[PDB]
RNA sequence: GACGGAAGGGCACCACCAGGCGUGGAGCCUGCGGCUUAAUUUGACUCAACACGGGGAAACUCACCAGGUCCAGACAUAGGAAUUGACAGAUUGAUAGCUCUUUCUUGAUUCUAUGGGUGGUGGUGCAUGGCCGUUCUUAGUUGGUGGAGUGAUUUGUCUGGUUAAUUCCGUUAACGAACGAGACCUUAACCUGCUAAAUAGGAUCAGGAACUUCGUGUUCUUGUAUCACUUCUUAGAGGGACUUUGCGUGUCUAACGCAAGGAAGUUUGAGGCAAUAACAGGUCUGUGAUGCCCUUAGAUGUUCUGGGCUGCACGCGCGCUACACUGAUGCAUCCAACGAGUCCUUGGCCGAUAGGUCUAGGUAAUCUUGUGAGUAUGCAUCGUGAUGGGGAUAGAUUAUUGCAAUUAUUAAUCUUCAACGAGGAAUGCCUAGUAGGCGCAAGUCAGCACGUUGCGCCGAUUACGUCCCUGCCCUUUGUA
């Protein structure tokens, strides 16, 4: 909705990045939070505004919809926050 | 449900919204096209290519990533969209191809006279039967003029037209302004032709 | 099993994908010798839109005439269903939207 | 509160898809896609004009 | 090359002819000047600006104007250890804690500054892409080798006949090719043939009602009632026109005209598709198509309340309804096709009307619907009076959409009863199911069509030629 979001509700932007590796969000502001994860939907585009800038994630943009994938420097990042076991989500694996 | 005529209507710009976003995240890839096989709960899709190489990448990265990416979007069960790489027999033919291989010659930066020639003798060596490459936009100078490039005949009319042809078209971005760039590539039962046998 | 009625209804955008799939399963049903009816052609749903041509409002006021067509056709049956779930699942063609019914 | 009017009704309330453009918005059949969004894109829908 | 109020050819109802129906006149709707205004956002100005931007704007849209918010300013470096939610009064249109007189809370998301991003219907279409219009609905346009010329260039691409056509036969320093044209694609016309249809019907065979009882005598109605059928209905496969045949017309070569036959003989009718060159055409306001510039928190970003685009001494452009008696009005009769719906609406009650209320079918060849459309036809009253033709302008009331209808969104009911008596000079559109008239449906749409795009119905007059006007194409010719 607006304001910051709290910092629980960063990582359940981040946890579901971590299992999937993938998320896509509607470039709308107003809109709705995105389908899957229980957030408000400026929340999404915020922290992944927030980290493009920094790398980590590929954003590629089209229809509004904005389709990022992850990369191999990204799954490090996560894991260091997130505290997850090294080698836990290789993308190789189906 | 939804009616049939609304049904080919959210069907087919499914196609449309599905076709656009994977001419540009396969731009570097360079992609042929796209094609759909829907069966009662799994929904095929067949994603053909120049190269296999870079779809696929290191054990199906890029496959599954376009799996997921899909389900994610337009509200499918997990593993009912399911993608496979194809590769096309006498790969020159397409259009959008040779323009999106004409777009990083261009954007790394040749000259617009040498890259050109080169995208035009890979199609002519292919076995297409003619073509041309239009690149309009400025070029050397402050006013626009659009340079042409042509080798073997095209034809311009009726609906033989959209059938023997295919024709493209991208941007791509300078440091002055924006280039255009055409491509169009006509293929081998036509209207005109009449092949009479002998008798003997 | 028990006696039943099927009537198979089909449609899709082209004629061609069609008539593959209208000569492929009445030969499907004639392997078993079932009783078929030939595949009945309903009238045709031509869906228009037009739109002006031009982007702005410059030159004459030209109009593109867009059109989709629709072709609805049903093979009739007289088959329990069981049977007939050999013959649709083999022979699935590209961008061709199918649905079998009882009754 | 602030950041929202009644938003449900009239052409306020609906943009072009492709575009973000609600002028020109071809709503026939459930398409919402504005007309000059509409026009190139028509041949890989389905739509090929005749006569 | 272009131009000529020079010649010789061939063409178009965006040009005349012969005509048909109009506009220009009247009021009204709607677009553009101006004039006005806090603001009346702004593009485009001969054909090719002006019911055009799918532009029928109550808010939204919105670019404009008077005010009020939020940062939705990534990230880098750095100080500080920060920023938020809000009651009841104050203040404010405001139940925006915006800011406050006060005092509870928030817990490192952000604040503070410097660099730098980010965004825009800000400016530039004379920096561009893409798309469309126009030159141009016409028949035109290139290069390869060879010939001519010191060369620009030319020849091919042509005296002549023929064609809707650089389309053909032919003539030849040209020969052989490519695109355009043609072919092609879609649709409309005719098949007692082909292949079928409880989501189209017909005919049957048995039953029901009514009149007749004349008798299987006419007209309605009935059923997974049937046995079995495809003429209409629907649509896959196809057939069908080649100017075939006769007589003229021509180096009788290319091909024209006329008559007969035939569903159809202008390429059978009507469209889609559309070359090379371009034009400082239009569009940065269709775009995540974009260079550069502007500005970026006391905002041109964004969004909320309210107004405006509709404001009127007066010019100009597309349309609608009119002036009546081939008519208006009141009753009765009975006929279309294109659509379109998760909203379209039958059925029964209430109500002059609008409309409402309670059930009800429909993801649609099944339901609305066989959409009982209106010019039309039949029977009455009116009587040439601006009259009952005309329905503008204006008061008062009843419903409907919406969160909100005032500058009145419409629809009704009663009144109010103007101009206009066939339109001045100028000038548009059009050759057979065409003109004109009469409705219907869809697009934009919560609501609103006097607009556009398609659809049928009733259905004429007059040409079948021409280069006089207005343009066009090709030669020879003149040019400062």
């Amino acid at each position: 909705k607006f304001s910051l979001i709290p910092k629980a509700n960063r990582k359940a932007i981040y946890e579901y990045l971590f299992k999937e590796g993938v998320i896509v969000v509607q470039k709308n502001g107003k809109i709705e939070r995105h389908p899957e994860v229980p957030v408000p939907n400026l929340h999404v585009m915020m922290t992944l505004r927030s980290l493009q800038t920094k790398k980590f994630v590929e954003e590629k943009f089209n229809w509004q919809h904005n389709y990022y994938f992850l990369t191999n420097e990204g799954i490090e990042f996560l894991r260091t926050y997130l505290h997850l076991p090294p080698t836990v989500f290789p993308s190789t694996l189906t | 449900n939804t009616c049939k005529k609304r049904k080919f209507v959210k069907d087919g710009v499914f196609q449309a919204e599905l076709n656009e976003f994977l001419s540009c995240t396969l731009s570097e890839d360079g992609y042929s096209g796209v094609e759909v096989r829907v069966t009662p709960i799994r929904t095929e899709i067949i994603i053909r290519a120049t190269r296999t190489r870079e779809v696929l990448g290191d054990k199906g990265r890029r496959i599954r990533e376009l799996t997921s990416v899909v389900q994610k979007r337009f509200g499918f069960a997990p593993d009912s969209v399911e993608l496979f790489a194809e590769r096309v027999e006498n790969r020159g033919l397409c259009a959008m191809a040779q323009a999106e291989s004409l777009r990083y010659k261009l954007l790394k930066g040749l000259a617009v006279r040498r890259a050109c020639y080169g995208v035009l003798r890979h199609i002519m060596e292919s076995g297409a039967k003619g073509c041309e490459v239009v690149v309009s936009g400025k070029l050397r100078a402050q006013r626009a003029k659009s340079m042409k490039f042509k080798d073997g005949y095209l034809i311009s009319t009726g609906e033989p037209s959209k059938m023997f042809v295919d024709q493209a078209i991208r941007s791509v971005q300078l440091r002055q302004g924006v280039l255009g760039v055409r491509v169009k590539i006509m293929l081998p039962p036509l209207p005109d032709t009449i092949i009479v046998m002998d008798p003997k | 099993q028990r006696l039943h009625r099927i009537r198979i209804t089909l449609t899709s955008k082209d004629l061609k994908s069609i008539e593959r799939v209208c000569t492929e399963l009445i030969n499907g049903a004639k392997e078993k010798n079932l009783q078929v009816a030939g595949p009945v052609r309903l009238p045709v749903k031509t869906l228009r839109i037009t739109t002006r041509k031009s982007p702005c409002g410059e030159g004459t006021n030209t109009w593109d005439r867009f059109e989709l067509r629709i072709y609805k056709r049903l093979i009739d049956l007289h088959s329990p269903s069981d049977v007939v779930k050999q013959i649709t699942s083999i022979n699935i063609d590209p961008g061709v939207e199918v649905e079998v019914t009882i009754i | 509160l602030f950041n929202t009017r009644p938003k449900k009704f009239g052409p306020g309330s609906r943009q072009c898809r492709v575009c973000f453009n609600r002028h020109g918005m071809v709503r026939k059949y459930g398409l919402m896609m504005c007309r000059q969004c509409f026009r190139e894109r028509a041949n890989q829908i389905g739509f090929v004009k005749y006569r």
